[PDB]
């Protein structure tokens, strides 16, 4: 006799994404030796931590400048990786294809004046629920840092990851209207002759954001 | 390694499933990313 | 002729004692669940000072409300104490419930009242009071109490909630048995809570509106 | 036995009390994991149908037991009698990524495709009724959704089910006095 | 040469209840953690067990009331799940989802008079094969207790299963004009002014009672 | 655990066949129907 | 004309997907998303 | 942190600056094999296809 | 209390320190220090008032 098997109705179609491997056809081959080619990365977050890009500000240009005039934002946009504010970065060009993300992103700001211009900036995170606030003061209660240039031209701050739920979405809904997981308010306390500096911004991911659930949806 | 999850061994050779490397003599960006400064520069106070 | 079944519970510095205590309920589990997960960042507080009594009238039981008549508290309610200002300050927060009702009339009353502490209580069936008891709950009745007591931990999908779209808890009283006053009882018994936030975590500060 | 009925403390008196004596019990049908374990048919949309729980009608044993839990967790499997082939796209994709196929795609295959998928939410658990708006559901509470270009039958059943904090469980209301049936007989 | 194997005709069709699980396709996924959330159950005779829910009397009201006429039956009412007196309770909408029984189902009374309202009650259990009693005295002879109102409010009593065979029918059959399986008869055997007040009862799962052989019938 | 019933083991591994649980840092009716008061209260006298 | 994996032929082919075995990758190059018109590139996502 | 720009050091700060604390990550949806492992439609000619993935 | 055993009532004392007007609710005064009770076999109640100043 021989042994009997029962073939079960609903498996054994091509899935394009399981887990077993193809019969091979053609043995035996050997490839040129490749061990020790500069540059290699196995994980797309090593170097979306180790290489922050730049920020997208109104005019296309990676920069804000400082201002002179009673108002006192230099920029505020939606904690979001969708947000056109993060669209060049390589971070925004990972997040599209996943659903979900956790974990800090980390900001980056570079003073470009000349040694005789001077400021002092303040970053806040503002969690959603209440409008963004306007003013370094509305501000002030917020969890947020504030520093002046000086020898060293960069500052990093990291965005908290706050939430009801441990994982939020990397796409924005068409529904939502006011962003879901708040603002980021950058301000300029004030500067001595600055007028026309650029404070350049980058971002990066920090030591635990994490994006999970690939999904692939056109985009590009 | 990849996106692969059977159990049991594969039933052909290993020198038929797949190419097989040879040598001469996260690598890179993992190093790079482990490296970074993650302090603070000030002196700090409270 | 009277009772010693008595009982004091202290949250803060506030103190309730009742002499008809038939026992505290305690809902679902004895202690909360972890205060600090991932989606905080280790950026939460507890703030001690919001763990203290308030008090709401709920309703009057009177001899016409019959088996099925609900009153339903949804919770957190106004709070215009510090627990209230908490929640314009910071933008997710967690809480548990330690609630007790009172209904006094006199032991001459007859009737009864069941008070349960149910979670995402979206409005409830007439069919569906007959299995209200498989909420945390506790029985008023004159003949024996005066209190009801019960104590709820935080519950939720989310282990940190935002109190202004999403309310986890009611606490719903219902008659089971129609008051009856006969000639010594008290003519109607208001039915009053008195409540207290418990083990208040608080996280994401809000700016002011300056 | 008396005792106090105000508290709720559970009383279970048996048979013992005049003189019985209390059998064994088995009860591994009603294990929770037991029981939610098994298919249960929903009507389908003709193509976009978004995987959601709350779909199985309330009188089916698998609806009606869902409801009475208000916070539940499970992994999940589908069978679809679909035509063309069926794509599904975890929870939160935007509803174009249901069409492109590097998201599991499974190729026609006849006469129905079954598919062992992981719980996706990014809720701990997720619940069957939720006092948001007050009915309406976040819509954060799905297991994602799938697309095919006809699909005729769409049956779910729950694996490694968990379920928290009981809610009613009705039976049909009697109009006489006993709820009487045909039921099976030679 | 190759493994030989027969397919085998009448296996492999999907059954909507097999003991087998369908092949993966989307590995590698964590959840969010739920260790000690409050309130899990395991078993649903456990909660049947453990919260009593109200019975159904004439007029849609969970209690009897103490009449004062010659007529001592407060309830008499099939023991039955399928029974009008049981349709709300919690144990009624288990049992519908299986189609055998045994063991004990327990009813708790609990007075709701004044302090000066006093009663006497008396519950039997009347076996089939006979009209149930009439009277106390007739009943005096079945399975029964006696009890009245003091200090403690409630009185809780076990329905014993007797039967021929080892289980029963949850549902009721259209041919069982009798009640096959007995009568609860509810008796008051006096009262010191105690017209008007409620008795009010519950039933709940005794420590052997179960359910076995799930069964789906549309029913809600 | 639930209703399954192969006595041999999964072909694919447990990571790929179910999504895996983390912890952090019958429960309650199993233990809230074990405490149910099952005495008397009475004095019993037979 | 070397950067290839060989090739096929079929009377008529209709589908052809490719799927990449132990891959490997060196120096990495810039990922882009969809630069949004609007503040936030909003989108229907699946919902119940 | 400050730090000096010019230089491409990576700088990595974390929410402890500020008293926060920084979480586990798991990180096996962004590793390159894995991700890479799945099929991809191309549109192909009728007879001859040269299999290049550009 | 001083009532018959069928006249029962719940009773609160409040503390108000000085700075705001006294409360004219149970419910305004619930934010204050303060205790509440009932009747029953006991019938008396003790409460400490603070002594509580800038000096």
């Amino acid at each position: 006799g021989i042994f009997p098997v029962a073939c079960s109705d609903g498996y054994g179609g091509l899935v394009t994404t399981d887990p077993k491997t193809a019969d091979p056809v053609y043995g035996k081959v050997f490839n040129p030796p490749r061990n020790q080619l500069p540059g290699r990365f196995t994980n797309l977050l090593d170097v979306a931590e180790a290489c922050p890009t730049f920020l997208r500000f109104e005019g296309g240009v990676p920069y804000v400048t400082t201002k002179t005039d009673s108002d006192r934002v230099l920029a505020q946009f939606d904690m979001s990786l969708a947000a056109k504010h993060m669209s060049n970065t390589f971070l925004a060009g990972l997040a599209q294809y996943y659903t979900q993300y956790s974990g800090t992103i980390n900001l980056h700001f570079m003073f470009t004046g000349p040694t005789d211009a001077k400021a002092r900036y303040m970053v806040a995170y503002a969690p959603p629920g209440m409008e963004p606030p306007k003013t370094p003061e509305a501000a002030a209660h917020c969890i947020h840092a504030e520093w002046d240039t000086g020898l060293n031209s960069k500052f990093t701050f990291s965005i908290p990851y706050l939430s009801a739920a441990d994982y939020t979405y990397t796409a924005s809904d068409v529904a939502e209207t006011t962003n879901v997981q708040g603002w980021v308010c950058l301000f300029q306390i004030t500067h001595g002759k600055a007028d026309g500096d650029a404070l350049v911004v980058l971002a990066s991911a920090g030591k635990d954001f994490e994006l999970r659930l690939p999904v692939d949806a056109r985009a590009e | 390694s990849g996106n692969t999850g059977s159990i049991i061994n594969n039933y052909y050779m290993q020198q038929y499933q797949n190419s097989m490397d040879t040598q001469l003599g996260n690598d890179w960006f993992s190093k790079l990313a482990s490296s970074a400064f993650s302090g603070l520069f000030g002196a700090l106070l409270a | 002729l009277l009772e010693d079944r008595i009982l004091t519970t202290r949250n803060g510095h506030t103190t309730s004692t009742t002499q008809s205590s038939v026992g505290v309920t305690y809902g679902y589990a004895t202690a909360e669940d972890f205060v600090s997960g991932p989606n905080t960042s280790g950026l939460e507080t507890r703030v001690v000072q919001a763990e203290r009594f308030f008090k709401t009238h709920l309703f009057d039981w009177v001899t016409s409300d019959s088996f099925g008549r609900c009153h339903l508290l949804e919770l957190p309610t106004d709070h215009k104490g510090v627990y209230g200002s908490l929640t314009d300050s910071y933008a997710y927060m967690r809480n548990g419930w330690d609630v007790e009702v009172t209904a006094v009339g006199n032991q001459f009353n007859g009737g009864c009242l069941l008070v349960a502490m149910v979670p995402e209580l979206c409005s409830i069936q007439k069919r569906e009071l007959y299995q209200l008891t498989l909420f945390p709950h506790q029985f008023i009745n004159p003949r024996t109490n005066m209190t009801a007591h019960i104590t709820v931990p935080f519950v939720g999908v989310n282990r940190y909630d935002q109190y202004k779209v999403h309310k986890p808890w009611t606490l719903v009283v219902m008659v089971v048995a129609p008051l009856t006053v006969n000639t010594e009882g008290a003519p109607q018994i208001k039915v009053y809570a008195n409540i207290a936030p418990t083990n208040v975590h608080v996280a994401g500060e809000f700016p002011s509106k300056e | 036995t008396t005792s106090a009925g105000e508290s709720a403390d559970p009383v279970t008196t048996t048979v013992e009390n005049y003189g019985g004596e209390t059998q064994i019990q088995r009860r591994q049908h009603t294990d929770v994991s037991f029981i939610m374990d098994r298919f249960v048919k929903v009507t389908p949309q003709n193509q976009i149908n978004i995987l959601d729980l709350m779909q199985v009608p309330s009188h089916t044993l698998v609806g009606g037991l869902l409801r009475a839990s208000t916070y539940y967790f499970s992994d999940l499997e589908i069978a679809v009698k679909h035509e063309g082939d069926l794509t599904w796209v975890p929870n939160g994709a935007p509803e174009k990524a249901l069409d492109n196929t590097t998201n599991p795609t499974a190729y026609h295959k006849a006469p129905l495709t079954r598919l062992a998928l992981p719980y996706t939410a990014p809720h701990r658990v997720l619940a069957t009724v939720y006092n948001g708006e007050c009915r309406t559901l976040p819509t954060s509470f799905n297991y994602g959704a799938i697309k095919a270009t006809r699909v005729t039958e769409l049956l779910y059943r729950m694996k490694r089910a968990e379920t928290y904090c009981p809610r009613p469980l009705l039976a049909i209301h009697p109009t006489e006095a006993r709820h009487k049936q045909k039921i099976v007989a030679p």
